[PDB]
């Protein structure tokens, strides 16, 4: 809206309470709007017996799909935003202005690739809290969307050249930052919940299942093409996002489900460990979806005024 | 709650003909409807599900149709294993409150067979411990309705006496049926001629068959 | 410091307690800072370790605050130093894992010898103790031996495995033949 | 595709507890979900609740509810119904039956509420009545005749019937058992034969009761 001249703020993205209140409303809108048959949460606090939550509730097949949430100014308070197309999003920004609201941010629900979202201006750019740190996740923000066609007949296609254009670009930025003379490979998730070792999303109100090894990969720096097809599932019984819990969804009722989705980030976590090896091994990553939220509000921050 | 409802109650097939079962719902189930076969002493059997899928194991003359709230099993040719009661299922709410129709019962129609009726006094073992059974026996039978009274010196008898019918005969379809009269020793020795009247499409007039106690 | 022992092929459970009652991010790593298993957010990751199949926690302690690292049909090389990254702290334990079997599972005669062989990990200095029904002691570090079994030796044996200060305990099944003189 | 056998048969005083229970062999348990469905004594079939194996969750029938559970046990793939505050009314044959749902340890599930697996059900009878043996009364015999033998005041179900220790079947007609007013049961089975075959040929009904272990043979004569 209004640019500040000659003003310094140092913004956080890894502690910015936007990101919390973001959370709460999505969180908030999945009780009012995809609800489950059947929601089990645990509850062991007495120490001697476990009273599993069992909730059974009327069950409706509905279509989802998420629309643009704009954040405005909270009572007391001003939403500041860097304008530095590269930023960080952790350390002192020169180019800062005040806005009345966000830019429209759809909050889609996914892990492993970052779906609908913004692209860089610039470059593809990188984000952690501590990239030394092999645990903590890394947020990539590419600057070119690649298509993602889905359908609930089990599976999702992606352009192979586009991808494999992608990655490079990701490798390279990846060297950038651990160190020129390395050795960048992309490797399948090492395991977990099936909702974190498969790209997991909603499509027409089902939730997808789909085996991402043929996205990760390859070996950068070392040394049936045209279409990748990843093989999905469709499930009933969810691991929840929320909380600790599952939820139990009624089959689906329609023989053409069909989604097309831009890829414009991913999450990834890098293998690390003791190796006087000069490689460095990425795997897809998240299940957080603060993430997710991250990766569109790294720019701004709420103040008090 | 759904209420399933099924007709009719009974349903008198010739071999080898076709039979057509009716099931309608309080209101609509979509087509979460299955159909079971059920044998005296057995296990219910998965006919139909979905309201026209074939369960494994099911022969091609059974067929389901309908939706919503009116549902039909036909059976093209009926063979001897296909008399039986057949069952509907609903099994479309959430949360689960799933319910039965009261069943229809299939059965074997074949010409009018008058019952042959026997009578028989209490035994002297019986009469020792204080107490007098008689019993009326009907015989092969058919149809399976059948009247049977009680007289006790041309005293028309009510409230003790006690029937039991046989399932239908797997070689000649015939019914047979019993009927007991309970009464004390006391009261036995207190009349005459005992006499079981028995009504019966088969018979031109009421059959009566009877002794004189002593 | 905290040194927890395990037997071979058992299943064990490393403790995690966060400042308070409410599920936030964790993650075990064993010495060389290869990751174990985590979570993010209401859902568990697990490494490219190779506990990787073996390597669980328990979701239902996380919203208090707890969050084990749970091994099962532990072998020998399991034997580690495991830490638990938990609101900015790390806490520690090491791990020793044992197995202690003889030298026939097949039953044996009176008068013939028993050998009890420890499995252990590199850089440990275990010494164990083992008695029978009839209450014959033995005693060693590796490898304890008994020349000649009694008949009252026949059943179950029970062997201490001390380490650390710590001991963990094996019962094992002999079989000692009796006969017709 | 799963076999169900079933517990034995039980006998309950009114007010008591019963607790059912159903074996699942030759697939995967969990895979599976399961429901108890009655049968009261020459009445139709009752749902009575199913359960969600996966998720170890279950669902009763409204006039069911607070006094039924139905639980699994995964380590022995069996399945128990247990019925609290029993009633006279609950007489009834007691059926497992199941059905599969599609790869549930897979996240798949259709939930089907049909009903393809059956076990062989499981009488439970509740009364006030106390285990007794039947009294067997002969009923003394034309071109044919009939004879038999009144099997009077039994409890609880069932009794079995034969003639000549099972030499004798043709004509046979063995009635279901009615209840008396005094909560014992009665039948009489009955069997047709050639008039001319009495006085020669001896014909006995050998009666069993295996809840009393108590075996009866009565012979059945002219007069
Ligand atoms: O439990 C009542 C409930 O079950 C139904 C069948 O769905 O009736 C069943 O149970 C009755 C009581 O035991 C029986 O008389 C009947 O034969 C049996 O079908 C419904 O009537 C009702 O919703
Ligand atoms: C801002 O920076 C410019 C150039 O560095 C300088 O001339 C000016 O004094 C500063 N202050 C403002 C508010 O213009
Ligand atoms: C917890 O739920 C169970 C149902 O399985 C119940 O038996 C128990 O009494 C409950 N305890 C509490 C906290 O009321
Ligand atoms: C972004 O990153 C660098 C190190 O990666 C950090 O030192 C810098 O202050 C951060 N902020 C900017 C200028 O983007
Ligand atoms: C990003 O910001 C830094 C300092 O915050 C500034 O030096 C630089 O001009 C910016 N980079 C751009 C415009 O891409
Ligand atoms: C701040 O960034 C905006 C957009 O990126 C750009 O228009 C402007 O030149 C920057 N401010 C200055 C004057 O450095
Ligand atoms: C995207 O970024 C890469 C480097 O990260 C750069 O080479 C490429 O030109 C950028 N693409 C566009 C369309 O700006
Ligand atoms: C960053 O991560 C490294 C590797 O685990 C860790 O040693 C270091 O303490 C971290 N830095 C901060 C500031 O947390
Ligand atoms: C995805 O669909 C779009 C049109 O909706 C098409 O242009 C694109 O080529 C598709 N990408 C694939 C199948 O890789
Ligand atoms: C990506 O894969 C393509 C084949 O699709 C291959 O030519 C190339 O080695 C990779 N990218 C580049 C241009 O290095
Ligand atoms: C995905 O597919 C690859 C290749 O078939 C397979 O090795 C891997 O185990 C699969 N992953 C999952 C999550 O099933
Ligand atoms: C990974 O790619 C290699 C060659 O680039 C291929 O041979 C292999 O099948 C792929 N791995 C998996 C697990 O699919
Ligand atoms: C991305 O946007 C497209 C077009 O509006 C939509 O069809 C698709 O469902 C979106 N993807 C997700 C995962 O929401
Ligand atoms: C993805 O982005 C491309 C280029 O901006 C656009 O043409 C396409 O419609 C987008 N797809 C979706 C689903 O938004």
């Amino acid at each position: 809206e209004v640019v500040l001249v000659n003003v310094t703020e140092n913004f956080n993205m890894w502690k910015n309470d936007m990101v919390e209140q973001m959370h709460e409303d999505i969180i908030s809108l999945w009780d009012q709007s995809l609800k489950p048959c059947v929601k089990l949460t645990p509850l062991c606090v007495g120490a001697g017996s476990c009273n599993t939550s069992v909730i059974t509730q009327a069950c409706p097949k509905v279509s989802f799909e998420p629309i643009p949430i704009h954040y405005c100014a909270p009572a007391g308070f001003a939403i500041l935003k860097c304008n530095n197309c590269t930023f960080n999003g952790t350390g002192p920004c020169t180019n800062v202005s005040t806005v009345q609201c966000t830019h429209g941010i759809r909050p889609v629900v996914s892990s492993q690739l970052l779906l609908n979202g913004s692209l860089a201006c610039e470059e593809v750019v990188i984000r952690s809290v501590n990239f030394t740190d092999n645990a903590k996740t890394i947020i990539v923000q590419l600057n070119t969307s690649v298509e993602i066609n889905c359908t609930g007949a089990g599976h999702c296609n992606i352009a192979r050249a586009k991808w494999n254009n992608t990655l490079k670009q990701i490798a390279s930025k990846l060297r950038e930052q651990f160190g020129n003379n390395k050795t960048i490979i992309f490797k399948q998730s090492s395991g977990g919940d099936p909702e974190i070792v498969t790209h997991w999303f909603n499509c027409g109100g089902e939730f997808f299942y789909c085996n991402s090894t043929q996205l990760f990969n390859s070996t950068w720096f070392n040394s049936g093409s045209d279409t990748i097809t990843l093989p999905c599932r469709i499930k009933q019984i969810i691991n929840m996002w929320q909380k600790v819990g599952k939820a139990m969804y009624a089959p689906p009722i329609s023989g053409q489900i069909r989604c097309s989705s831009n890829i414009t980030g991913l999450l990834l976590t890098r293998d690390g460990g003791n190796s006087n090896n000069e490689s460095e091994i990425f795997r897809p990553g998240g299940g957080d979806m603060r993430d997710n939220w991250r990766s569109e509000l790294y720019k701004y921050k709420v103040v008090k005024i | 709650d759904i209420v399933m409802t099924q007709s009719p109650a009974t349903l008198s097939v010739s071999p080898g003909e076709r039979a057509t079962l009716s099931c309608r719902a309080s209101e609509s189930v979509s087509s979460d409807l299955a159909w079971y076969q059920q044998k005296p002493g057995q296990a219910p059997r998965l006919l139909i599900y979905g309201a026209s899928t074939r369960a494994t194991g099911v022969p091609a003359r059974f067929s389901g149709s309908g939706s919503g709230a009116e549902f039909t099993l036909t059976i093209s040719s009926l063979q001897s294993e296909d008399f039986a009661v057949y069952y509907c299922q609903q099994y479309n709410n959430w949360p689960p409150r799933y319910t039965f129709g009261q069943g229809t019962r299939l059965e074997i129609k074949r010409t009018v067979a008058a019952p042959s009726v026997f009578i028989f006094p209490p035994s002297d073992e019986q009469l020792k411990s204080g107490t007098a059974s008689v019993v009326c026996l009907l015989n092969n039978f058919y149809p399976r309705e059948a009247k049977v009274q009680w007289k006790v010196d041309n005293a028309l008898q009510s409230g003790n006496s006690q029937e039991s019918v046989t399932e239908q005969d797997s070689k000649d379809s015939t019914y047979s049926l019993s009927s007991t009269l309970t009464l004390s020793k006391a009261d036995y020795e207190k009349h005459k001629v005992y006499a079981c009247e028995v009504t019966h499409q088969g018979l031109s007039s009421p059959v009566t068959k009877s002794f004189n106690r002593g | 410091k905290k040194v927890v022992l395990g037997k071979k092929g058992d299943t064990v459970e490393l403790t995690c307690t966060a400042s308070q009652k409410k599920s936030i991010q964790f993650h075990w790593k064993n010495s060389n800072q290869i990751k174990i298993l985590g979570n993010q957010g209401s859902f568990l990751t697990k490494g490219p370790s190779k506990l990787n199949d073996r390597a669980d926690s328990r979701r239902s302690l996380w919203d208090q605050g707890n969050f084990p690292l749970i091994i099962k049909n532990l072998k020998i090389e399991d034997s580690d130093t495991y830490i638990c990254e938990v609101e900015d702290q790390k806490e520690e334990v090491q791990l020793l894992v044992f197995g202690l079997t003889a030298n026939s599972d097949t039953h044996l005669l009176q008068g013939q010898s028993l050998t009890l062989t420890l499995e252990s990990p590199p850089g440990s200095s275990p010494s164990v103790q083992c008695r029978s029904p009839r209450g014959k002691n033995i005693q060693g570090g590796k490898t304890l031996s008994v020349s000649q079994l009694e008949l009252q030796d026949s059943g179950t044996w029970t062997c201490t495995v001390l380490q650390n200060q710590k001991k963990v305990e094996f019962k094992i099944d002999i079989v000692v033949l009796a006969f017709q003189k | 595709e799963v076999q169900l056998v079933e517990s034995g048969a039980e006998v309950k005083k009114p007010g008591s507890s019963v607790k059912v229970s159903c074996k699942a062999s030759g697939d995967t348990f969990i895979r599976y979900s399961f429901t108890w469905v009655r049968q009261a004594p020459g009445q139709g079939l009752e749902w009575m609740g199913r359960i969600i194996t996966i998720l170890d969750v279950a669902h009763y029938a409204p006039h069911l509810q607070g006094r039924v559970t139905i639980t699994a046990d995964k380590s022995t793939s069996t399945v128990y119904l247990e019925l609290r505050n029993l009633r006279s009314d609950d007489t009834a044959v007691y059926f497992c039956a199941g059905v599969y749902e599609g790869e549930a340890d897979e996240g798949e599930y259709d939930n089907n509420g049909f009903l393809k697996h059956w076990g062989q059900g499981t009488l439970v009878t509740v009364s006030s009545a106390s285990t007794k043996g039947p009294s067997v009364f002969p009923l003394a015999p034309g071109g044919t005749a009939a004879l038999g033998c009144l099997v009077k005041d039994y409890f609880p179900e069932p009794v079995t019937v034969s003639w000549n220790s099972g030499a004798l079947t043709s004509g046979v007609h063995t009635f279901p058992a009615v209840l008396q007013s005094s909560g014992l049961y009665s039948l009489s089975s009955v069997v047709t034969v050639p008039s001319s075959s009495l006085g020669t040929q001896t014909y006995i009904c050998n009666v069993n009761h295996k809840p009393s272990n108590t075996k009866v043979d009565k012979k059945v004569e002219p007069k």
